[PDB]
């Protein structure tokens, strides 16, 4: 362990678990030209 | 009435109250008035029936006063904590970013046994911090609340199991200390009695007997009665006591040779001694009335003792056995039952005072370990006090807890509600506590205990559901930390004044009748039959004389944002979560308007806020100002009073005062002088009462969504004011100084022209996305320039300055004025951090009206994004030519449970209408139980329905068919709460008539300026070059796993292929993508991700073999480059 | 059991004694990186610890 009595981050850490290396970063990415917003009613919109 | 200025209310309520509402932050400022011991507690303590009482840093002196070494010739005592006064008061530190602190000297005294001098100096402990009168620390300039915590107490808890390999019953025993060992009892399928002392492995219970001194002939003699104790001494395979004690030794400490005393010295520095044992006050007091031992002794020893362990070894044989009852030798007869770890009378309440009492403890602690260090080490005849204690770690341990520790946290402060229900939270979470994970579905239950305790209705809906609760509006805290609700003592059916506070375990001993129950004019019941609940929740009916109490008001149950809710009981438990967690989280708006239908707390919580401003002393008016007030008295004293005007709330919404008094009034002590953010009149008032019509119209309301009508945004009706604070600190670099000044080597002149002399922007002064707030610089180096930029600055002059340019501008998407700029500075004695030389906030404040996607919604459950803001002539109108405010949809009322509103709604029309029951003829059959003040009110009235004793159906539809018509005497809206609305776009009216009436909705804290967000090319992370995330940060979106089997499913493999690569790890495709999109070719082919060479050095440096093999077999080699 | 593994090991063409270790191999720094946070505080990555 660390300051503040945390253990230390291995190798084996960096590569295990849902926040590894695989599931987190190869799996899945952050990607550019993407945004995000709250979404409301449109009702005289097309289906395209 | 006991405020004495307040509104007229009138109110629906048929009730009397026996007991008024106590003070909302008593939870906070009892328990921290308890640890430092105030004068006022301490009366409190002796008129409630005490011995000596002691505060919490008493407590702990005393249970470190003795501090003797090993040789026992030196000894240190500390003695008398004392207070002096506080450093600052709570304006100059929220400004000055200080701590609200008072110092605390504690008395040491120095004795050396062998020759008998003894020293006694004043010792300074430190700046120990200070409760407010709100019940919030100021930590560093911000507010925190301290929330407290949910434990089980430490006891003896009996358990029982039925196993499924043989169809057998099971019991078990555990006994819980506070920082001690565990100690566990079982029996099993064998019938063989088993302790596990620590946790170690099972043995015979008979070993334990032995070693403990006990023979064979004294368990055959104490355990006679029954058949497993024999059973297990029989095959015990172990005679004397000397072999047990050897034994046990060696199974808890293996690897260690033994000897004789060093096992008797292990059992009692495990079990019967103060050093490494501690049954605190909560766990001896649980295990006397447990076990029945001790009855009437004062609470003095607090660890464990052999008579204890027989007495639990009794307890667990005779509870399997199936006896009811048990008698130990010397004690008094308790019943044999299990016990529920989630009861309330097994679950205690940690305060602040308490998790501060532990802190210190644990400083405490780590003082002593250095100070017997150091005791050894220097010379006698020269040791004093002050050269022994360390009083760092003290101080190390009350900063880590406030500045690290979950449960304190920063104050809620969207609205005096926010910060009201924040202080009387109760969380199961932290240190010592249940984690969000590790939690079942057991403990997040309404369990029957929890009726006047705890609301089971308020609670967060998301991960922590259950986890998180409040109190209830009556209930109060025991000493031991238990919760106490009040109760009506009745005898012989007749209902006494006198009211008992009762906790969970003495609640089930007795049944509790309803605060609903008719009385007649003394108590008697009229009734007979009479509801009740029975020990295990069991509501029941029972005769008039089995009942012994009674509830002191009909929402006893509730706390203060459920009670707050008209109509709850006409309201689904999950609608009716929904709608206090959202009234949590309205926002101020400029103008505040009290509710037309409330239910009455409404001016005890803005008052107990603290967010009004209230009279000290009665008197009268000399100034009234906008800012500040001074009130004159009869004794001869002037008060004066500042009022915040325009300050920062935690969550960055508006917080500012207005006066409602004027000069020349004459106020009574208590009355309430000044509004605050949301109040009006001393009330609390979360949001705008508007007209509603319930109907579909035109699919602009579909799927929970809102049309608002534009006279909300011309006359700035839902409109609310947010400050942005911005912060930049020039320090001092190694290659350099940081300046702030008006130069920023290359930028345009245009730009500077809204900075002043200093390099700071001027106040008042609008900025707009990008615009520079405060101008700095910093030292850049010896930098190689491209020969391109030489040339360039050859042929335009602009020497280049080795200097970059780092000022602080505007975020995306943010915009206001700016109203305050605070500038502090070494060379002024300012109490920077350590290498910061100059430091400046910017405030900015933004107006922002009601828009498209912004979140509204009602104290019913019903939430709501806005889809439509209609013009004003294409509203429903009624045939006044009224045009409504807002339309709801009808298809989302009736599968939701939530038809309070509908209630709520027709009750809003009459407020906002007047009626005048017609009494001639006797006054009407409906209108029997109704209170002679509400046959009749004018317009615009305001009325109060309380929460389980309110307006009927049948007096609402009466008050519906007894309204007052408009100035043009006719009724728009019939006694069915119905009104023929006509059509703005088509001037047809509508062919069936539509309900309409006044709703009141609240504006909450989702609005769309603070959740949009978008990229294109930013800033990338370190180690694997991706985008970062946050829109603080401007990242992007991530693309998941489960958005990767979508596209895996619909068979798009260059989409899925692009978005991996070229958009977020390629880091020669990125540049090639943004050069051909802006040139306008063919965007190229994608590279190797470099997340996947992260992962082969990864594999690499775990000596595995990883290599990337071509068709022919040879190796390739990933150095591109 | 003890058939499949040392089946594991006879068909493949490595050897046992890669089990045991005479030099540990170092991941390259950037995998590890020790910046500096503005203000002047460094941040490590608890493998050079």
């Amino acid at each position: 362990t660390g300051p503040g009595n945390r253990p230390l981050k291995s190798l084996s850490d960096l590569l295990k678990g849902k926040q590894g290396r695989f599931r987190q970063n190869l799996l899945g990415k952050r990607v550019d030209y993407s945004g995000r917003s709250v979404i409301v009613v449109g009702p005289q919109l097309k289906l395209h | 009435n006991s405020v004495p200025g307040a509104p007229n209310r009138v109110s629906f309520a048929k009730l009397r109250e026996p007991l008024e509402v106590p003070g909302l932050l008593d939870v906070q400022t009892d328990s921290f008035e308890w640890l430092v011991g105030s004068d006022r507690w301490r009366q409190a303590a002796i008129d409630r029936g005490e011995e000596n009482p002691v505060g919490g840093l008493e407590e702990v002196l005393a249970e470190l006063s003795p501090i003797e070494d090993f040789s026992g010739s030196m000894s240190l005592s500390f003695s008398d904590p004392r207070f002096d006064e506080v450093k600052a008061s709570v304006d100059e530190c929220k400004d000055k970013d200080m701590t609200y602190a008072a110092p605390l000297f504690v008395t040491a005294e120095f004795i050396n046994n062998n020759t008998g001098e003894i020293k006694s100096q004043t010792v300074f402990m430190g700046d120990f911090p200070m409760m407010t009168e709100k019940g919030t620390f100021i930590i560093n300039g911000t507010e925190r609340v301290v929330v407290s915590q949910l434990v089980r107490s430490p006891g003896v808890y009996f358990d029982e199991t039925i196993d499924k390999s043989t169809e057998k019953t099971l019991h078990s025993v555990k006994v819980i200390p506070g920082r001690g060992a565990w100690l566990e009892f079982d029996v099993d399928k064998r019938d063989t009695v088993g302790v596990r002392i620590d946790r170690k492995r099972r043995q015979p219970v008979t070993v334990l007997l032995k070693a403990l001194g006990w023979t064979n002939e004294q368990i055959v003699e104490r355990f006679g009665f029954s058949e497993i104790m024999m059973g297990t001494l029989e095959k015990d395979t172990t005679s004397g006591t000397d072999e047990a004690l050897l034994d046990i030794y060696r199974k808890l400490r293996p690897g260690e040779p033994p000897t004789k005393e060093s096992a008797q010295t292990l059992l009692e520095n495990l079990f019967f001694k103060e050093k490494r044992y501690d049954l605190a006050r909560v766990g001896r007091y649980k295990v006397n009335k447990k076990l029945g031992l001790n009855a009437g002794k004062p609470i003095t020893s607090s660890t464990l003792t052999e008579e204890d362990v027989v007495a639990t070894i009794e307890y667990l044989v005779r509870l399997h056995e199936g006896q009811t009852s048990m008698t130990v030798p010397g004690g008094v007869e308790v019943p044999v039952e299990v016990d529920d770890i989630d009861h309330f009378g097994n679950r205690r309440l940690r305060t602040v005072g308490e998790l501060i009492q532990n802190q210190i403890r644990v400083g405490l602690s780590r003082m002593e370990r250095v100070v017997r260090e150091r005791m050894t080490t220097q010379d006698v005849e020269a040791i004093t006090p002050q050269t022994l204690i360390n009083i760092r770690p003290v101080v190390a341990a009350i900063k880590e807890f406030f500045g690290t520790s979950q449960l304190s946290q920063f104050m809620d402060q969207n609205n005096p509600l926010s910060g009201l229900t924040h202080k009387r939270r109760l969380s199961a979470l932290g240190p010592g506590g249940l984690s969000r994970e590790r939690a079942g579905l057991e403990v997040r239950d309404v369990h029957p205990s929890h009726y006047g305790r705890m609301c089971p209705i308020e609670t967060p809906e998301g991960p922590n559901i259950g986890l998180i609760g409040s109190l209830s509006v009556y209930a109060r805290v025991n000493p031991f930390g238990f919760i106490e609700t009040p109760y009506r003592k009745v005898e012989n059916g007749v209902v006494t004044d006198q009211i008992d506070y009762l906790t969970a375990d003495e609640e089930d001993r007795h049944v509790v009748a309803q605060a609903n129950s008719p009385t007649d004019e003394n108590g008697r019941f009229t009734e007979d039959r009479v509801m009740v609940r029975k020990k295990g929740g069991e509501v029941e009916f029972v005769s008039a004389d089995q009942v012994d109490y009674m509830d002191v008001s009909p929402r006893q149950m509730v706390s203060v944002a459920t009670a707050m809710i008209p109509f709850l009981e006409h309201d689904d438990a999950n609608r009716a979560l929904m709608g206090a967690n959202m009234q949590r989280q309205a926002v101020p708006l400029v103008r505040s308007e009290a509710p037309l239908v409330g239910t009455g707390m409404e001016l005890r919580a803005a008052i107990d806020a603290g967010d009004v401003v209230v009279a000290d002393k009665t008197g009268v008016i000399e100034e009234v100002s906008a800012d500040y007030i001074t009130v004159m008295a009869d004794d001869g004293t002037r008060q004066s009073y500042r009022l915040r005007k325009f300050a920062r709330s935690n969550h960055g919404t508006c917080a500012n005062q207005r006066p409602i008094v004027d000069a020349g009034q004459r106020v009574e002590a208590g009355q309430v002088i000044a509004d605050g953010p949301c109040t009006q009149n001393g009330e609390m008032a979360l949001g705008k009462n508007l007209l509603v019509a319930i109907m579909p119209w035109e699919g602009h309301n579909y799927e929970d969504a809102i049309i608002l009508s534009n006279r909300l945004v011309e006359e700035d009706v839902l409109t609310s004011i947010h400050i942005e604070e911005h912060e930049i600190d020039a320090r001092d670099t190694k290659l350099g100084a940081e300046e702030i000044t008006r130069d920023i080597p290359n930028v345009s002149d245009e730009v500077l022209a809204d900075l002043d002399e200093r390099g700071i922007v001027r106040i008042g002064a609008e900025v707009r996305d990008g615009d520079i707030l405060v101008g700095k610089v910093t030292p850049k180096g010896e930098t190689e320039l491209t020969p391109e930029e030489r040339l360039l600055r050859a042929i335009f002059g602009e020497k280049a300055r080795e200097v970059r340019d780092t000022s602080l501008k505007v975020p995306h998407g943010e915009s206001g004025k700016v109203i305050g700029i605070r500038v502090f500075s070494r060379e002024d004695d300012d109490e920077l951090p350590a290498g910061v030389n100059e430091l400046v906030r910017v405030y900015v404040a933004q107006k922002r009206k009601i828009s498209d996607g912004d979140k509204l919604a009602g104290r019913h459950g019903n939430k709501g994004v806005i889809g439509k803001i209609l013009p004003v002539e294409d509203m429903p109108f009624l045939p006044d030519g009224t045009p409504v405010d807002i339309i709801l949809n009808t298809h989302g009322v009736p599968r939701r449970m939530n038809i309070g509103q509908i209630l709520e709604t027709h009750l809003g029309w009459v407020a906002k209408a007047g009626w005048n029951i017609d009494v001639a003829a006797g006054v009407p059959d409906w209108a029997s139980k109704l209170p002679e003040e509400l046959y009749s009110a004018p317009a615009d009235s305001t009325v109060a329905t309380p929460v389980f004793d309110g307006a009927q159906e049948g007096e609402l539809a009466g008050l519906l068919g007894s309204t007052l018509p408009n100035r043009d005497g006719e009724v728009m809206v019939d006694a069915d709460g119905k009104s023929t609305l006509f059509d703005g776009r088509s001037g047809e009216p509508f062919p069936y008539p539509v309900t309409v009436g006044y709703m009141y909705i609240l504006k909450l804290h989702h609005l769309v300026d603070d959740k949009i967000h978008a990229r294109s090319t930013g800033p990338y992370s370190m180690i694997t070059q991706q985008p970062l995330g946050g829109k603080a940060q401007f990242g992007g979106q991530r693309f998941g796993e489960m958005e990767c089997w979508a596209m895996q499913a619909y068979g798009a493999a260059y989409t899925l292929q692009e978005l991996l690569t070229i958009k977020s790890d390629d880091t020669v495709g990125r540049v090639k993508v943004y050069e051909a999109i802006v040139k306008g070719e063919n965007i190229p082919e994608p590279g190797i991700p470099e997340s996947f060479k992260v992962l082969l050095k990864e594999l690499q440096s775990l000596c595995l073999n990883v290599e990337v093999l071509s068709s022919d077999g040879a190796a390739i080699e990933m150095r591109d480059g | 059991k003890r058939l499949k593994v040392v089946a594991a090991f006879q068909q493949s063409g490595n050897s046992p004694m890669g089990m045991v270790l005479d030099a540990v191999p170092v991941i390259p720094p950037e995998l590890r990186p020790m910046v500096q946070l503005d203000g002047g505080r460094f941040a490590t990555s608890d493998l050079n610890d």
